[PDB]
C-alpha cells in the first residue's frame, strides 16, 4: 500500500502559516500638570 | 454546574459561579486561558454541542446554582486555505503595513478542535465516488491518525511508545470492527507500516515540525471532509428578490464565499459580506439587505437559531468589510458598540494609527485610541507631538471592571469619556515635549487594517 497524501511532505514549503505574538509595545511615561485658570 | 469547555487536553474548563455573564466576556476569559491574542479573539465563539446552536456575543447567561450547562469554546469564523498550502486556491491573509491570519495559540487550539471534529464526526468524511475512492478515503484517515499520533509523541518528547482506532472517525471505526478478521488485521498493519515509515523516514528526511503536522492535518480536513468551515442552515420559507409539498432549501455561509443557497436535494450565490447593508430579525425570520436593494428572507426554527445565523454573518462582515461596525442590533457585540460610542479602534498595528494621524491628525494633540494588541486590559492612546519636528507618543490606559485610569494612577473614572475630558484639561508631557489633547481621529467605515482578512471576494 502507498503512502497517503496526508503524510506526504515533499512539495515546497510555503510562507509560515501563523504569527508569533509581538512583545508588548513600549509606552511613554505620561506627566500631567493642571492647565492654568 | 455551568462550564465552558476547551478542546485542548491540558486545559481545565471554566467553572462559572452564579451571576450574570455576556458570551463575549466568557470568550475573553477563554482566550486568556488559551493564550489567544486579542487579534484572533473574534474568530472564536461559544457553541452548545447539544442544542447545536451558537451564542451571539451579546447573549446574557444568568447562572444560578440549579442550572447545568456545557458550552464549548470553539473557533467559528474560518477561511479555507488560511494556511496557504493549497496552490489551486486563493490564499487568505490579514492586511499589513500580508501577515498570517492565525497566531500560534489559535493554530494549536484549532488542531485540537479539528481532531475532535474528525473523531466525533462533526467533520464528516466525504462520500466515495467508487469502491476505489472509498478505500482511498479510508487510507487518508489512517494518515490522519499517523499525523495525530506523531504530533502527540513529538509533544511529549517520545519515540515509539506502544493504535489508530481512537484517531479516526467513530463511524468508520464501527464500520471496520464489523468486517472480517483478515480485513481488520490488514488495516491495522497498513497503519503500522505508514506510522513506521513516517517516523523513521519522512520526519527526519523533511524536518517536520509539530507546526507542519498541525498545518498538514487541518489542510487535509479541508479536502477530506464535507464543507469544512461551513455552516448550513435548513429552511421551509426562502424568499429572494432576484428570483403541494413543503419545499426545502439550504443556506450555506462561508468565509471565502459568503452566503449561498440551494434547493435541498449546485450552490447559488446571494451575496458576499461587504455588499450587505443591514440585517433584520423578526422572531425566526431573517432578512438580509444588500446595497442593490436585493433581499433574502428566511425562516429558521426559532429566534435562537436566527440569532446564531446572524452572528455568523455579522462576524464575517467584521472580518472582511468593516472591523468597527455591525449589521444587526440584536447580535451586536458589546465591545463593538462601546468602542463606537467612544471613538476607539480595535487592536490595529501602531503603523495604521500613525498613518491615520499623518493624514487626519497633523496638528499637535490629535490622537487615536486603540485596544492593545497583546492583552485585553489596556487601551493605547497615540498622539501627535512636536519637539523644539513631528513625533508620535503612546500612552497606556488601564481598563478594569468598567473603570478607566491612566497607567499607575490611583485615580479612575467610570467611563472612558470621563477620563478623556479630565485629560483634556491638563498639560501633558513626556520626554521634553508638552502639549494638550486636541481631537480624536475615530475609526472610518470600511477602512483597511490588519483586523481585516484579504480574501479574493473581499477585493470586489
Amino acid at each position: 500500500a502507498k503512502m497517503p497524501r496526508a503524510l506526504d511532505f515533499s512539495g515546497h514549503t510555503h510562507p509560515v502559516a501563523t504569527f508569533q505574538p509581538s512583545r508588548p509595545e513600549s509606552v511613554n511615561d505620561l506627566f500631567l500638570c493642571p492647565q492654568k485658570e | 454546574g455551568v462550564e465552558v469547555i476547551f478542546y485542548l487536553s491540558d486545559r481545565e474548563p471554566l467553572r462559572l459561579g452564579s451571576g450574570e455573564y455576556t458570551a463575549e466576556e466568557l470568550c475573553i476569559r477563554a482566550a486568556q486561558a488559551c493564550r489567544i491574542s486579542p487579534l484572533c479573539h473574534n474568530l472564536f465563539a461559544l457553541y452548545d454541542e447539544n442544542t447545536k446552536l451558537w451564542y451571539a456575543p451579546n447573549r446574557t447567561i444568568t447562572v444560578d446554582d440549579k442550572m447545568s450547562l456545557r458550552l464549548h469554546y470553539r473557533m467559528r469564523f474560518y477561511f479555507t486555505n488560511w494556511h496557504g498550502t493549497n496552490d489551486n486556491e486563493q490564499s487568505v491573509w490579514r492586511h499589513s503595513p500580508a501577515t498570517p491570519l492565525l497566531d500560534a495559540s489559535s493554530l494549536e487550539y484549532l488542531f485540537a478542535q479539528g481532531q475532535y471534529d474528525l473523531v466525533k464526526c462533526l467533520a464528516p468524511i466525504r462520500d466515495p465516488k467508487t469502491e476505489q475512492d472509498g478505500h482511498d478515503i479510508e487510507n487518508e484517515c489512517l494518515g490522519m491518525a499517523v499525523l495525530a499520533i506523531s504530533h502527540y509523541a513529538m509533544m511529549k518528547k517520545m519515540q515509539l511508545p506502544e493504535s489508530y482506532k481512537r484517531y479516526i472517525p467513530e463511524t468508520l471505526n464501527k464500520s471496520i470492527r464489523q468486517r472480517n478478521l483478515l480485513t481488520r488485521m490488514r488495516i491495522n498493519n497498513v497503519f503500522k507500516d505508514f506510522l513506521k515509515e513516517f517516523n523513521n523516514k519522512t520526519i527526519c528526511d523533511s524536518s517536520v515540525s509539530t507546526h507542519d503536522l498541525k498545518v498538514k492535518y487541518l489542510a487535509t480536513l479541508e479536502t477530506l471532509t464535507k464543507h469544512y468551515g461551513a455552516e448550513i442552515f435548513e429552511t421551509s420559507m426562502l424568499l429572494i428578490s432576484s428570483e403541494g409539498n413543503v419545499l426545502y432549501y439550504e443556506v450555506m455561509v462561508t468565509g471565502n464565499l459568503g452566503i449561498q443557497w440551494r434547493h435541498k436535494p449546485e450552490w447559488n450565490n446571494f451575496s458576499y459580506f461587504p455588499e450587505i447593508t443591514h440585517i433584520v430579525i423578526k422572531e425566526s425570520v431573517v432578512s438580509i439587505n444588500k446595497q442593490d436593494n436585493k433581499k433574502m428572507e428566511l425562516k429558521l426554527s426559532s429566534h435562537e437559531e436566527a440569532l446564531s445565523f446572524v452572528s455568523l454573518v455579522d462576524g464575517y462582515f467584521r472580518l472582511t468589510a468593516d472591523a468597527h461596525h455591525y449589521l444587526c442590533t440584536d447580535v451586536a457585540p458589546p465591545l463593538i458598540v462601546h468602542n463606537i460610542q467612544n471613538g476607539c479602534h480595535g487592536p490595529i498595528c501602531t503603523e495604521y494609527a500613525i498613518n491615520k494621524l499623518r493624514q487626519e491628525g497633523s496638528e499637535e494633540g490629535m490622537y487615536v485610541l486603540r485596544w492593545s494588541c497583546t492583552d485585553f486590559d489596556n487601551i493605547l492612546m497615540t498622539v501627535t507631538c512636536f519637539e523644539k519636528q513631528k513625533q508620535f507618543k503612546n500612552f497606556q490606559i488601564e481598563v478594569q471592571k468598567g473603570r478607566y485610569s491612566l497607567h499607575g494612577s490611583d485615580r479612575s473614572f467610570p467611563s472612558l469619556g470621563d477620563l478623556m475630558s479630565h485629560l483634556k484639561k491638563q498639560i501633558l508631557r513626556t520626554d521634553n515635549i508638552s502639549f494638550m489633547l486636541k481631537r480624536c481621529c475615530q475609526p472610518k467605515p470600511r477602512e483597511i487594517s490588519n483586523l481585516l482578512v484579504a480574501t479574493k471576494k473581499a477585493q470586489e
